[PDB]
């Protein structure tokens, strides 16, 4: 699989070790809500993470389902 | 109120604008605030003298004069309690943000917009936000506020407040003074089965759970405000088992 | 120096906000933390990265309260919504300290041993003797005393009710019912029989079975 | 603002800050005085301390820090640092372990006519002569003096803005309710010379305390 | 006393103070008198009607 | 000692002269003293790390060179307690000031002179207006002297070779200690003393005696908040408490 | 506590005969190059002194500074003894950024400069004792690190 991930800097295009084949995407805005936006977590997951009520999840099957909003696919 | 906030000002200074193709492009500059007009934005309701922010911090300047400040502060803000229900009270306590220098014919103090809907609340990160330990916060609204008995000038007109209602987790006086003064009280009850004779001590259980009592009056005055408006709910409760005593 | 390196170490005084558990106190381990980064720029114009894996604590006081069991310091990179190729860096030290129980365990636990202790004796004190009420209820006042030492030492948080405050009214609990089994104790022994005849199943139990179960006493 | 740019270095540029605003050294500049009571923080009747949150409005005319609007875009009005012009130095005489001046330096009005209008805040720390024989039913009397430190009348007068203090921005204490307030000119002639008054401006306060926390816990 | 003291000492964990130890000292002494004096009173008001 | 003074300087700088006809008859100036030589004169035996005044005031100047200076400060001290006698003690509290900044042979530190019937006379006391100064209600003044002393042990230059020294003999007024100290304790040792009138007929002797003994505990443990813990004396009221204390055990 | 500091600057040097016999000069201390000599083992965050008397310069260059300080300095409390202790409490002083390489700490020299002084002076015209506490001794060493060489303090 080939998922974005932020587990880099900067942003890569890396595939996911044996295992993991669900590119997720995790969203929320903290402190900086206004200037900067909704943080961008991104990456490699066996099964979707779980979500609370102020994260924006997005898991996928597929490479590259998870690009920077500022982003394509 | 002691608060630590992060309050993010934001203004236009027509004298810092310039074209990007004559700086290769910078669109972005920090300058320190001390080098620059800031509008004097204070906390009005302070109870020390500390009206300005902690960190000057240093203002992020666009192409179109537009800045960006967030200076953290620390802040020692002024609400006075509401006593009656205490310990299981919820205070109002307000943040009154102003001009001390310019008025409203000069500066227009507004909340932001934010996807064109204003921001009538205090930001809080629900991840990296550390509940206090004694308060839980309910509400946090924002609301812009005019005094009428003023004038577009007078530099007080005009206010951008942010509330804090808090309501208090009353258990440590619950498992500390509470229960204890409680469970201590209605042993007074006991004295009923004891014999009316030397020897059945109904005087000394009763006269000893008034000491305690006394005691435990003596704890609560080191732990309740010094205001005389109404009086709490714990210390009208120790009266009435001292009464009952 | 002469290629431009600089060095600056200035001091602070650092008063971070530490997310503190009383759940096991005084037996508490804790993880403060210190957040650091750079305020006004991003990765991009003002990277940070940190000299050790871990703290310098070559230095280090002892502190007499807290023993310093980990310390480690992580780098993390952020993204945010705005820009994809501008991170927004921190260094975040950790330091996981377990408190030291020895001044809380002499000063409050001890004596809040003492009066269960005595409280659980006031049923060896006859009532023929008119003190019963005397010794529980001065334990009483001794614990209310006390409980204004402790007030005094142990921290007023509501996060949480520590061991202390489990402990304490535990002990309150044991005396309140100390007494009033007292007084029902009392209440049994001056029953006078001109209005009270004994019933069958107590002299059943309490005169004819129970000393009989007992070895031990006289 | 160009203009205003231009205006704020064209009167700064020969202006000294040590001097006073007169055409000549006889003559005196009178400084409107005025307290604006917001908030009464404490009140130690052990060390006989006063503690407020206070405005002292303070209004005077310099005469160096004129300008015609029609030259400068029809400005009539700016915000100057006070660090930057001339300041009277009133002092809180009766003050106690606080600050006697002021120090927060914040920005001042100026006119076209070189009136100034500056209300600095200021936590006056007073001394009060405390009476605890009716406690905790008591009446407390206490002042504020003011007055100019280094200048006399004849240099520096003083006048105040009202004939009694401005509670208008009072916050409500809790434990003090204050029945009356007034503000007095003073002065005073000293056997050095008969043609120099010294004066002060003293506001006091006549606060009645609420006798409750005292009686449900005291009494 | 220990009230009293309890302002008095520095809050460390690394030793009791003999002044501390003094405290506990008469404090045990003092619980160990009532446990006795019970005893004491417990036997003299003892009868054959309830011991042999 | 925390205490309002007012510090009145006075020195002569000749290069603040000027003839005043020369100029219009201007007597006196106004000048900051960030532009003036000042002699920094400070408070040595400070308890806070305050050694100066509080409001740089200006100085006074004439055309004689004549200047004075009367800044206000709030200063801290260091004074010792004597509690031999407490609550009936009086404290000799002092404040020492020096000119760390030059030494005796570069300026002279003196007393200010004053005038009555043409003569010359030092002001050896603290100045103390008697309409506007409101008393203490703790601490009465008896005596306010002031000194300037020399320290012949060590050479003029140095700035250990000078002191001006202000001294506060002040008397304390012994009454919320009487009313809620004293009384109530000796009328308790009383009651103890008259716990002998009790028939043994009566189980109340011993809850008596060991009753006021505790009310007696209660006071030592009043007492034991209000004094410093030195060890130069036992404060009369600490002594009264074990001598009483010790009595009522007996 | 009075610092008493003192070095050498090679240009603060003059003849007197060409200033009207001035042999010494007392000079803001601002204005001078001073060492950063500090309290570390401070528990505030008050490195430096408070109180910046003035230097004294003689015409040889020999710069003496006795600088006032109210200093807050961290000691360990030993508590097993309490009330009946003694405590150890010692004051650490060094440059915070000069090093061996830059400055050399030496002991200061007593009135009549021959030998120096390895104790902490008091001058009973000015001393008061505390009531609670009995100075035994009071030494001063030098103290190094033998892992730093570019370590040197000069402990009270
Ligand atoms: C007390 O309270 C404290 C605070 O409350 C609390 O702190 C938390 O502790 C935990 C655990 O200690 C922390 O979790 C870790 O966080 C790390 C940091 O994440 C940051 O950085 C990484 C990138 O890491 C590379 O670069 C950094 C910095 O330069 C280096 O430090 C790293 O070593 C690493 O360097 C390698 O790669 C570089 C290139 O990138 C090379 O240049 C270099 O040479 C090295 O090869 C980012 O990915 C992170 O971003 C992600 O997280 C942020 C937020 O944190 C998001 O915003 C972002 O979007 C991303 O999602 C972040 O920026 C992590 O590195 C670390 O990850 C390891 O663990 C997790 C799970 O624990 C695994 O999923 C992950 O795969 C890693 O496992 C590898 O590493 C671990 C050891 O770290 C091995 O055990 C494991 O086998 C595996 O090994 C492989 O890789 C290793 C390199 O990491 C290599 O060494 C091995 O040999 C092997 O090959 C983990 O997430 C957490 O951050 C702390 N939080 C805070 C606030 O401090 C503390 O726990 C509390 N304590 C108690 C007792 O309560
Ligand atoms: C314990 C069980 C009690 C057993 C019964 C008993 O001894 O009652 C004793 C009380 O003795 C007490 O102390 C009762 C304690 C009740 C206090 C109130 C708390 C409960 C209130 C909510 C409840 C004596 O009571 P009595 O007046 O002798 O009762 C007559 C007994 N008879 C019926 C045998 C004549
Ligand atoms: C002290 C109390 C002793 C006590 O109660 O002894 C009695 C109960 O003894 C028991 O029933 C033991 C109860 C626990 C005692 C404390 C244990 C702490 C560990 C022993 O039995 P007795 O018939 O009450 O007395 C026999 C004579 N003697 C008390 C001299 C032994
Ligand atoms: C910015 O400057 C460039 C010259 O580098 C010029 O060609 C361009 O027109 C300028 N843009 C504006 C908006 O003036
Ligand atoms: C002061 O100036 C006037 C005017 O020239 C002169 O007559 C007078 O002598 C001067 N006084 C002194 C003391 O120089
Ligand atoms: C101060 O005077 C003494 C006595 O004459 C002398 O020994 C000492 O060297 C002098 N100090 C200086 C710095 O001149």
């Amino acid at each position: 699989i080939v998922c974005h991930t932020t587990a880099t800097s900067p942003i890569s295009a890396v595939t996911c070790p044996p295992g993991e084949n669900l590119c997720y995407r995790k969203m929320w805005c903290d402190a900086f809500c206004s200037s900067r936006g909704k943080v961008v977590e991104l990456g490699c997951a066996a099964t979707c993470p779980s979500k609370k009520p102020y994260e924006e999840v997005t898991c996928c099957s597929t490479d590259k389902c998870n690009p920077h909003p500022k982003q394509r696919p | 109120l002691t608060t630590n906030v992060w309050i993010e000002i934001q203004w236009n200074d027509y004298r810092l604008s310039w074209n990007t193709s004559e700086y290769e492009g910078i669109d972005l500059v920090r300058i320190p605030s001390e080098l620059l007009w800031l509008p004097d934005v204070v906390l009005e309701n302070n109870v020390d003298g500390q009206f300005e922010v902690a960190y000057y911090a240093n203002v992020l300047v666009y192409n179109d004069g537009s800045m960006y400040w967030l200076p953290p502060a620390i802040y020692r803000s002024t609400c006075p309690i509401a006593v009656t229900y205490f310990p299981f009270d919820w205070q109002n306590c307000s943040l009154v943000f102003r001009s001390q220098t310019y008025n409203a014919h000069e500066v227009n103090l507004q909340l932001s917009a934010e996807e064109g809907e204003a921001v009538e609340w205090i930001h809080i990160d629900p991840e990296d936000f550390t509940e206090n330990g004694e308060w839980t916060i309910r509400h946090r609204p924002a609301k812009k506020n005019y005094n009428w008995q003023l004038t577009k000038d007078d530099t007080d007109f005009q206010e951008i407040i942010f509330f804090l209602i808090i309501q208090r987790k009353p258990l440590f006086y619950i498992i500390n003074i509470i229960a204890p003064c409680v469970l201590i009280s209605s042993l007074v009850v006991l004295v009923y089965f004891l014999p009316a004779q030397a020897g059945g001590q109904k005087c000394t259980l009763s006269i000893s759970v008034l000491l305690a009592q006394t005691i435990f009056l003596f704890l609560i005055a080191q732990k309740v405000p010094e205001t005389s408006l109404n009086v709490p709910l714990i210390g009208k409760y120790l009266i009435f088992v001292m009464f009952v005593s | 120096d002469y290629t431009g390196k600089i060095m600056w170490t200035p001091p602070a005084i650092f008063k971070s906000y530490c997310e503190i558990i009383v759940t096991h106190f005084p037996f508490d381990q804790q993880n403060c933390t210190m957040k650091l980064g750079i305020w006004t720029y991003d990765g991009t114009k003002v990277s940070i990265s940190p000299e050790s894996d871990r703290p310098d604590l070559s230095t280090f006081m002892e502190s007499g309260e807290w023993v310093m069991k980990d310390y480690r310091g992580w780098k993390h990179w952020v993204y945010y919504t705005c820009c994809p190729d501008t991170p927004y860096l921190d260094i975040t030290y950790h330091f996981i300290m377990q408190r030291i129980p020895l001044y809380f365990v002499v000063n409050v636990i001890i004596p809040c041993l003492l009066f269960s202790f005595l409280t659980g004796l006031v049923f060896y004190l006859p009532t023929d003797s008119g003190e019963k009420m005397t010794l529980s209820i001065s334990v009483l006042l001794s614990l209310t005393v006390f409980l204004l030492v402790i007030v005094e030492l142990i921290p007023s948080t509501s996060s949480a009710v520590p061991l202390i405050g489990k402990y304490m009214l535990f002990t309150m609990i044991f005396v309140i019912s100390s007494i009033i089994i007292t007084v029902v104790v009392i209440n049994t022994h001056h029953r006078s029989p001109s209005t009270h005849t004994m019933p069958q199943w107590v002299r059943k139990i309490f005169i004819d079975t129970i000393p009989n179960v007992m070895f031990f006493s006289t | 603002s160009e203009h205003e740019t231009r205006l704020v270095a064209n009167l700064l540029e020969n202006y000294n800050k040590v001097i006073r605003p007169v055409e000549h050294h006889t003559h005196f500049v009178d400084i409107t005085v005025g307290l604006q009571l917001i908030q009464l923080i404490s009140v130690d009747e052990v060390n006989q301390i006063v503690e407020t949150n206070v405005r002292l409005r303070q209004q005077w005319i310099d005469v160096r820090l004129r300008w015609n609007p029609a030259d400068y875009g029809g400005i009539k009005k700016i915000r100057l640092p006070s660090d930057d012009v001339w300041l009277p130095d009133l002092v809180l005489y009766n003050n106690a372990d606080g600050d006697f001046a002021i120090v927060h330096m914040t920005k001042l009005l100026l006119d076209y006519t070189g009136k100034i209008m500056w209300t600095p805040p200021a936590i006056f720390k007073s001394y009060c002569e405390i009476i605890v024989t009716h406690f905790p039913f008591d009446q407390q009397n206490c002042t504020m003096k003011l007055g100019i430190w280094t200048y006399d009348g004849t240099k520096v007068s003083i006048s105040p803005e009202s004939d009694r203090p401005d509670l208008s921005t009072f916050m409500e204490s809790g434990e003090w309710v204050m029945k009356d307030y007034r503000g007095w000119k003073h002065w005073v002639y000293y056997t050095c010379c008969p043609d120099t008054p010294y004066l002060d401006i003293t506001y006091h306060f006549i606060m009645q305390r609420i006798p409750l926390y005292f009686v449900v816990n005291v009494i | 006393f220990l009230l009293l003291l309890a302002d008095k000492v520095p809050e460390t964990s690394l030793s009791v103070p003999i002044i501390i130890r003094y405290l506990m000292f008469i404090m045990i002494l003092v619980a160990f008198s009532v446990i006795l004096s019970v005893v004491v009173l417990n036997l003299h008001h003892r009868s054959p009607n309830t011991h042999t | 000692l925390t205490s309002n003074v007012w510090m009145d300087h006075a020195w002569y700088d000749h290069r603040l002269t000027w003839n005043a006809s020369e100029y219009s008859d201007i007597s006196i100036l106004r000048l900051p003293p960030e532009l003036v030589w000042i002699p920094d004169i400070v408070l040595q035996n400070n308890n806070d790390g305050q050694y100066h005044v509080a409001y740089f005031c200006n100085v006074l100047v004439r055309p004689n060179g004549y200047v004075t200076w009367l800044p206000p400060a709030i200063f801290r001290s260091s004074c010792p307690i004597n509690v031999l006698y407490f609550p009936f003690d009086w404290q000799n509290c002092s404040l020492k000031f020096t000119a760390l900044n030059y030494d005796a042979n570069e300026i002279t530190m003196d007393l200010m002179t004053d005038t009555i019937d043409g003569k010359d006379y030092p002001i050896e006391w603290i100045i103390i207006d008697p309409e506007a100064f409101t008393e203490n209600g703790e601490w009465e003044i008896i005596h306010k002297p002031a000194k300037k002393n020399i320290y012949p042990d060590k050479f003029p230059n140095g700035t250990n070779y000078q002191d001006v020294t202000f001294y506060l003999i002040i008397r304390r007024k012994p009454l919320f200690y009487v009313i809620n100290f004293i009384t109530p304790c000796v009328l308790i040792s009383f009651l103890a003393s008259l716990a002998f009138y009790l028939p043994a007929e009566s189980g109340e002797k011993m809850s008596t005696a060991i009753s006021v003994l505790l009310a007696q505990a209660v006071f030592l443990l009043l007492t034991s908040q209000r004094l410093p813990e030195t060890a130069l004396a036992v404060p009369l009221i600490g002594k009264y408490l074990m001598f009483i204390m010790s009595l009522v055990t007996g | 506590v009075f610092l008493n500091l003192a070095w050498t600057d090679y240009r603060l040097q003059w003849d007197p005969a060409a200033y009207e016999g001035i042999k010494d000069l007392r000079i803001p201390s601002s204005d001078v190059w001073q060492p950063d000599i500090v309290l570390m083992n401070n528990n505030d965050g008050s490195f430096e002194i408070t109180l910046h008397v003035n230097v004294l310069v003689q015409h040889t260059g020999a710069v003496s500074w006795q600088p006032s300080a109210i200093y807050r300095s961290s000691c360990t409390i030993k508590v097993m003894y309490f009330p009946f202790d003694w405590q150890n409490c010692t004051m650490v002083f060094k440059s915070y950024t000069y090093d061996t390489s830059e400055v050399t700490l030496q002991h200061a020299l007593d009135a009549k400069g021959e030998r120096e002084v390895k104790e902490i002076v008091i001058n009973k015209d000015a001393f008061t004792e505390n009531g609670q506490w009995s100075i035994e001794h009071k030494p001063s060493r030098k103290n190094w690190r033998s892992d730093d060489p570019s370590y040197e303090d000069v402990t009270f």
